[PDB]
């Protein structure tokens, strides 16, 4: 699958968005996305270092802040040993 | 016009506050006036706070949530970590 | 015999266009005849190593010039004109495929030893020799407003007095705006001498 | 503003000084008869005084003509009118 | 010619540039005039007046 | 205007060292590149500052990560 | 629009062939004969004297340097006196 | 519509600009380029923990401009109106 | 000689579905091992069955592993691509 149709597949679906700084990650029901990778997120909850730091609401993430994005289909955030 | 542009335009229309974490490790609470295709931000009633550790006489002290108030503010799109429409 | 390195300057291409009035394909054949005659004298002076001293436009030691109109080009410099106009061509490969018995099939964008259609144009004719013919023909033939239209399509601009100037001075001005200075000659001498 | 004397401050904290010649759309700075300043704060600890005076030594060196990369200029201060 | 220019460009009897390199121009590339036709109606008289006396 | 293709024609199929940011050393031989100078190396052997050589295979490196090229012969 | 080239870039083009001394974002000063410089300021050198900020002095041949990772260049006074600094009015 | 052009036509004030790495500059704007490279007059400038400098003029690159602070007396609405022709 | 573009290399590794080891820029301790799913003009690699590996900070050996499923990996974040030759 191509990355752009993968992104519209992730549209209206729960995603795990991990940033490039401080091991920040987000649980988030994605709403929509544009052609230059700016994530419109809802039900945003934030983890630092795989610990619970808390829910924020509905946010917007820029291109330049993201390390990677995956789907949230049964994926756990405990650090695997 | 169906995504981040919609959120920024909704913030512009509703004149509601946003909480912005930015790449200097800083936190911002301010209202929304205008935005562009680069998502550069123009701000009002801005409350800026940050974490500063004062180095008292060579020893690491407890952190300070140091904050200031700025009346009018302009922000650049590439300096953002996260914006939350509160 | 003194083993001095040799480059070639084929001059008076305006005599090709305006005196002989031969079509561009026959102009290519005339140029090929002159270059092969020079190389024939080279070979008949040093048998067996004139090919080591071979002069040909695709190597870049042949310069086509008109000195009464102040212009010169190599195939590499003419492909560099194409690079600066249309953007992103590989100039040395384009010049190599510009000289010779090769042909440009347009819709395939291919260079083949034989044409894909009976009567398709050579690469040199199609990309070099016909544009110079059309530059001359439309410069001396068209009125000032039509000429302004054509040269503005190419990106060539003059003052309107220069547009209404005499055909020979106008032709020299348009050639200066088209070809530019003698950077082709300087490149040829730097590379091959 | 061309051919004035300039001091340019660069992102690590350096200074490049002298006579500037040209520029471009990228504001790449070409500048002539240059001497360079490093503001190295050296801890010249005197043997008699316990206060370590961190003296900002501005060391200099002449180089000639610079071509400063346009993604590196921070500050440009005008010094004198052209001669 | 021990090696010809066309033979070095194609190879003996290929009558085609081999597909491993297969140099192709960009689609935007066209001859410099292309749509202006080679010879205006008045080019005969333009050349004749080129050679007319003062 | 289109970006210019790099002048790496001397570096095709060449026994050469590559320096990358973070002092990552990659000893490789070219097979091809692009206008973004994404250096593709076969039979590559990479190297860390302590002096250890490991075999990677037929690999590529992004041009922005590519910093310095040094041929050996 | 027709793309023009910057004066420092064409100064590098005129500096090709001379002994240029440049330095780079890791604080590294390289000296040698420049053989090709492009519009994105990617350069090569051939007789390089190397002084790296960790105190490393060396000498080698035929290095490639990225224009993003370069900091600046140093070229002679004849290249100051080059003809392109004479602004030809058109 | 360009906020760069917006800043062009709401420039020329004693504004407060925080640099990309942590310096502060303050004065009267001369001009702003399409590449956001502003120019300031009657400048005074505080670097990172060092002595301030007061100079006549100082140009700042657009990317080096991190943060921008306008004076509180700016006519925001009539400087945020649009005047560009619609294509 | 055959001159192979990096994009053609990406396309043929996609069609052969080889395992891919991805190194990230200025991150000497974080790597991603997965199965290629596709790319684009910005060479953003969607990766399948990917495991992130945090290496040891001293011996540079794989310390911790974490599978993460199917991941969009950003093109500028991707630094080095290595086609891991499987033992067949």
């Amino acid at each position: 699958v191509n990355p752009r149709p993968f992104l519209q597949d992730l549209v209206n679906q729960d995603v795990i968005v991990r940033l490039k700084w401080g091991q920040t990650e987000y649980k988030g029901r994605l709403v929509s996305i544009d052609s230059y990778m700016n994530i419109q997120l809802a039900n945003t909850e934030e983890f630092i270092n795989y610990k619970s730091t808390g829910h924020l609401g509905q946010v917007l993430i820029r291109c330049n802040n993201v390390l990677w994005v995956t789907a949230a289909a049964g994926k756990q955030m405990t650090p695997t040993e | 016009a169906n995504g981040p542009l919609s959120l920024l335009q909704t913030a512009v229309r509703s004149h509601t506050q946003v909480l912005i974490s930015v790449r200097s490790g800083r936190k911002l609470l301010a209202r929304v006036k205008a935005f562009d295709r680069h998502c550069n931000m123009i701000l009002e009633n801005v409350k800026e706070m940050w974490t500063e550790t004062p180095v008292t006489n060579g020893k690491k002290g407890r952190p300070v949530n140091k904050d200031r108030f700025i009346s009018k503010m302009f922000l650049r799109g590439d300096s953002v970590v996260i914006v939350l429409l509160s | 015999l003194e083993d001095i390195p040799l480059t070639l300057i084929i001059n008076k291409m305006d005599r090709l266009i305006l005196e002989l009035k031969i079509p561009p394909t026959d102009a290519y054949f005339k140029l090929k005849h002159v270059i092969e005659e020079v190389n024939t004298v080279i070979e008949n002076t040093i048998p067996g190593r004139g090919e080591s001293k071979r002069l040909s436009p695709e190597k870049g030691n042949v310069l086509f010039a008109c000195t009464s109109m102040g212009w010169c080009f190599t195939l590499q410099s003419f492909a560099k004109m194409y690079s600066e106009s249309y953007g992103g061509v590989n100039v040395e490969e384009f010049a190599r495929r510009l000289w010779g018995d090769v042909y440009f099939n347009p819709k395939k964008r291919t260079f083949t030893r034989k044409p894909i259609e009976e009567g398709a144009k050579r690469s040199f004719v199609n990309f070099v020799m016909e544009p110079i013919y059309k530059l001359y023909s439309h410069t001396i033939s068209e009125g000032p407003e039509d000429l302004k239209r054509t040269l503005s399509k190419l990106g060539i601009f003059l003052k309107p007095s220069q547009y209404k100037a005499d055909p020979k001075v106008l032709m020299k001005l348009v050639c200066e705006q088209f070809f530019g200075p003698s950077t082709a000659f300087v490149d040829m001498v730097i590379k091959h001498i | 503003y061309i051919n004035w004397r300039m001091r340019v401050t660069l992102n690590d904290g350096r200074q490049m000084t002298g006579q500037m010649l040209a520029f471009d759309k990228h504001m790449n700075l070409v500048l002539a008869d240059t001497e360079e300043f490093r503001k190295t704060k050296r801890m010249q600890a005197k043997p008699n005084s316990s206060t370590t005076q961190t003296l900002i030594q501005e060391e200099k060196r002449t180089l000639g003509l610079t071509i400063v990369r346009g993604a590196n200029i921070i500050a440009l201060s005008v010094e004198s009118p052209p001669p | 010619l021990t090696v010809s220019h066309e033979d070095e460009l194609f190879g003996k009897g290929n009558i085609e540039e081999p597909e491993e390199e297969a140099f192709v121009l960009p689609a935007a590339v066209e001859p410099f005039f292309a749509d202006e036709e080679l010879e205006t109606e008045d080019t005969r008289s333009a050349i004749e007046l080129w050679w007319a006396p003062y | 205007m289109a970006p210019a293709q790099p002048e790496l024609k001397k570096y095709l199929d060449k026994r050469l060292f590559v320096e990358l940011n973070g002092s990552r050393r990659v000893i490789g031989v070219l097979r091809g590149y692009d206008v973004f100078l994404n250096i593709v190396l076969d039979d590559a052997v990479e190297e860390r500052p302590n002096g250890e050589k490991v075999k990677l295979g037929m690999v590529t490196i992004r041009g922005n990560s590519v910093v310095i090229l040094e041929p050996l012969e | 629009m027709t793309s023009s080239i910057g004066i420092p870039i064409k100064l590098l083009n005129e500096a090709q062939g001379h002994i240029v001394t440049l330095e780079l974002t890791t604080g590294q000063t390289y000296r040698g004969k420049l053989i090709e410089a492009e519009d994105n300021m990617n350069v090569q050198l051939k007789d390089i004297t190397v002084t790296a900020r960790d105190g490393r002095v060396s000498h080698l041949e035929q290095i490639y340097i990225r224009g993003s990772h370069v900091r600046f260049f140093i070229v002679p006074d004849m290249l100051r006196n080059a003809p392109m600094f004479r602004s030809r009015n058109v | 519509m360009k906020l760069v052009r917006f800043l062009m036509k709401c420039a020329n004030e004693t504004v407060t600009i925080e640099l990309k790495n942590g310096a502060i500059v303050h004065g009267t704007i001369a001009s702003v380029t399409p590449k956001m490279d502003t120019a300031l007059r009657n400048v005074r400038y505080t670097p990172k923990g060092e002595e301030p400098y007061s100079v006549e003029s100082l140009t700042v690159r657009g990317n080096t401009i991190r943060y921008y602070i306008l004076p509180d007396s700016l006519p925001l609405d009539t400087l945020l109106i649009d005047d560009a022709p619609k294509p | 000689r055959v001159l192979l573009p990096p994009i053609n290399f990406l396309f043929r590794l996609l069609q052969q579905r080889t395992p891919v080891q991805i190194w990230l820029y200025e991150q000497l301790a974080i790597r991603i091992t997965g199965v290629i799913r596709g790319f684009d003009e910005f060479m953003n690699l969607v990766i399948d069955d990917a495991v992130e590996i945090k290496l040891s900070p001293k011996t540079n050996e794989p310390e911790s592993k974490r599978p993460l499923g199917q991941i969009l990996l950003k093109g500028d974040n991707i630094s080095l691509i290595q086609a891991l030759s499987g033992s067949a």
